[PDB]
């Protein structure tokens, strides 16, 4: 039923609006609040472990909103808890990375971070130049498409409800949920004359590559500073990534 | 563990 598909569209968009962490208007209104060169230098002079700790904290809080987003997806809470965990462990960070495009300003290539907008040079103390640049590049691609709030809602639902995740017990059930969400997303694109973005969306594996890079860099950092991760990284971050 | 608790809240 077209009515049932459109009810799903409304439900997913509402669930995202309730869990988007930051309203889009608040991010846009801060675009002229840009870090000075002295502030950028201050971030660059911070130790690697302190920059990692702060960034892991911000990622953990953002992941918490993704979990609430999942909990407001009716089909997601119908899955068994094993599959809920599998989907969240595999997809929560991917959802965060997609959500980051709202905090990215394509006009000057800056991202909102700790109250102001800064370029990727702000994150040099992490030692993750490739990861950070790829995140900027990914956010720039979605920003160039003017990815709407409703499109982000439906797309991030599909990022999470991925029936190809290894470890799923009720694979057929996730397949049905994924197909209904695909119909909802594509119906919304058709109704809004936005189907031209289908070929312009980032390819399959690009999001996985970003998540793999994050885990790989964390693996390196944890080898270098195991006590810092143990003593100062958020427990949810460690449960998800280490 | 934590995801378990978050999903039940
Ligand atoms: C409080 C705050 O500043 N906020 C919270 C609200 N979001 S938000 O709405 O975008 C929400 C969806 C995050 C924007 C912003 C933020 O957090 N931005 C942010 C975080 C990161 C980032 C930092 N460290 C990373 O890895 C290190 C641990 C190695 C990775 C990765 N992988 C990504 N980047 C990036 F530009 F650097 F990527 N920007």
């Amino acid at each position: 039923s077209l009515t049932e598909i459109e009810h799903l569209v409304q439900s997913v968009c509402k669930s995202y609006r309730e869990t988007c962490q930051l309203r889009l208007e608040d991010l846009l209104r801060q675009r002229s609040n840009i870090f000075s060169r002295e502030e950028v230098t201050g971030y660059q002079r911070k130790s690697m472990w302190e920059m990692w700790e702060r960034c892991a904290h911000h990622l953990t809080e953002a992941i918490q909103y993704v979990v609430e987003f999942a909990k407001r997806l009716s089909g997601f809470m119908e899955l068994c808890q094993n599959d809920q965990i599998v989907l969240l462990k595999a997809g929560a960070m991917e959802v965060v990375l997609v959500r980051m495009c709202r905090a990215y300003n394509a006009d000057n290539r800056t991202v909102f971070f700790e109250g102001k907008y800064g370029g990727m040079e702000l994150f040099r103390a992490l030692g993750c130049s490739e990861l950070i640049s790829s995140i900027f590049d990914f956010s720039h691609s979605l920003s160039a498409l003017h990815f709407s709030e409703d499109e982000i809602a439906l797309y991030t639902a599909l990022v999470l409800i991925n029936a190809h995740r290894p470890g799923l017990q009720e694979k057929r059930k996730v397949e049905q949920l994924q197909y209904n969400l695909e119909l909802a997303f594509h119906h919304h694109l058709c109704k809004t004359h936005r189907q031209s973005i289908l070929a312009k969306l980032p390819p399959a594996g690009k999001l996985a590559s970003l998540c793999s890079q994050h885990v790989e860099r964390l693996q390196i950092f944890q080898h270098l500073h195991p006590i810092v991760v143990q003593a100062a990284f958020p427990p949810l971050y460690k449960e998800l990534f280490s | 563990k934590i995801l378990h608790r978050l999903l039940q809240e």
